[PDB]
């Protein structure tokens, strides 16, 4: 087409979606990771994770307001990945990289799994 | 704004 | 912080949100612009438009599944802006620029109003 | 991935 494009639009949209999350505006699901609860927007979770895309395209699961993750999932790992979904920034540290990588494999977030593998390889 |  | 950032994340999120819109997945509102209807995600509309941000943060209006816009709004202008919200690309043409600018002023999309003003000034 |  003959369209023009606003370079910062996608980043500005994501920043506003994170502001809605902060302010608990139009959040429509609670993700439970053992004793912790995380509120989020189903559409953002689906846009970032192959697991959530599969869950919320299922005719029965799309209607649930609570999703319980596997008990082996670490809440801190999930929190770091949820922050990444809404900001593009990943808080990867020596002390959390194994939990983050395991959580990203479970959530099916291939680009995160890729950077974790590279950071682990560099330490070996 | 740019030409994409 | 000491975060790393994935450059293409925000663009990839927006592309996936547009794929959900295409496939009518988890759309939760219909915007009516005279005889036409447009399905969308309330969160994307709020992230892009000051008018939708005000509508869906209102305690009564946040619960509506149908929103009727002012009858003076042009459906083609709205369609072009809705496509911009989900893609960052604006289909601005000599034949639609006045309707697009008027619609962006109504929807409170300041960056779009800015590029329309500049393109109009260049033609004068 | 970059250093933001
Ligand atoms: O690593 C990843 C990230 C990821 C996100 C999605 N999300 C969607 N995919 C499509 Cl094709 N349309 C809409 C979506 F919301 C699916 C698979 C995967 N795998
Ligand atoms: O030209 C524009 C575009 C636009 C979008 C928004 N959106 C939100 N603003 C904030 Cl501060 N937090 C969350 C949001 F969804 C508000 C005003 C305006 N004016
Ligand atoms: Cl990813
Ligand atoms: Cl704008």
């Amino acid at each position: 087409d003959s369209c023009i494009q606003f370079t910062r639009h996608a980043s500005d949209v994501l920043l506003n979606l994170n502001r809605l999350r902060s302010r608990d505006i139009l959040t429509d699901v609670v993700i439970v990771v053992s004793r912790e609860q995380f509120r989020a927007h189903k559409t953002v979770l689906m846009a970032c994770s192959g697991l959530f895309y599969s869950i919320f395209t299922d005719q029965l699961k799309c209607n649930l307001s609570v999703i319980n993750l596997d008990p082996e999932i670490n809440p801190e790992g999930f929190c770091i990945l949820l922050d990444f979904m809404y900001t593009s920034r990943l808080n990867l540290r020596e002390g959390n990289i194994m939990a983050v990588m395991a959580t990203a494999m479970y959530l099916q977030m291939e680009h995160v799994v890729d950077t974790c593998r590279k950071f682990i390889k560099a330490s070996e | 704004w740019v030409i994409p």
